[PDB]
């Protein structure tokens, strides 16, 4: 799993 | 009296039995104190005592309802601090903060709930800055999330290492 796994886009 | 709390926590995180320090596991997770406030102002500190290139964490404050198996700020429930480029997060959405922090570091975490809020974080006991405003109410508790095998440890007072200068505010250890 990435660190950004959850992150909403810009 | 006031520590990790051992009902409130991702099962995969290794807590130590003094319950104030959190070892990581692979993806993000996360525990919340034992007790939390909902009306003045309140301070804690945690320290990272380990955190390789590849791991990171995200701290700060989380309601009942912030989601234990994902980054802290994942939500609505929550707000948080990462240490990777010290980004704020809320809702999913990361700003620009601060610089980033890491091993080492003694993160400081003050939150006011005037009954006109604020969440303010620390480092090494220099005001980083109003993180957030007009935040939603509710009764916010200390929260520590990881990703991967780093490690910190929670002191919620009444000894801070890096007691604020800039302001008032009572000790989480108050509330114990």
């Amino acid at each position: 799993e990435r660190e950004s796994e959850f992150d909403i886009e810009d | 009296r006031v520590l990790l709390a051992l009902h409130d926590r991702a099962p995969q995180l290794k807590i130590s039995d003094d319950r104030l320090t959190v070892v990581g596991e692979k993806g993000y997770s996360m525990v919340r104190a034992s007790h939390g406030v909902r009306k003045g102002a309140w301070y804690f500190e945690i320290t990272v005592d380990e955190m390789p290139p590849d791991t990171a964490a995200r701290l700060g404050w989380s309601q009942p309802l912030g989601n234990l198996q994902a980054p802290l700020g994942y939500d609505k429930f929550s707000y948080s601090w990462r240490s990777k480029k010290g980004t704020k997060f809320h809702q999913s959405i990361g700003k620009h903060y601060s610089s980033g922090y890491g091993q080492g570091d003694v993160l400081g975490f003050y939150i006011n709930l005037p009954e006109g809020s604020e969440i303010i974080f620390y480092k090494n006991g220099v005001n980083q800055g109003v993180a957030y405003k007009d935040i939603f109410e509710g009764v916010y508790f200390p929260a520590i999330s990881l990703y991967k095998s780093c490690t910190v440890s929670i002191n919620f007072g009444p000894c801070f290492k890096y007691p604020p200068k800039d302001l008032t505010y009572r000790p989480m250890s108050d509330m114990g």
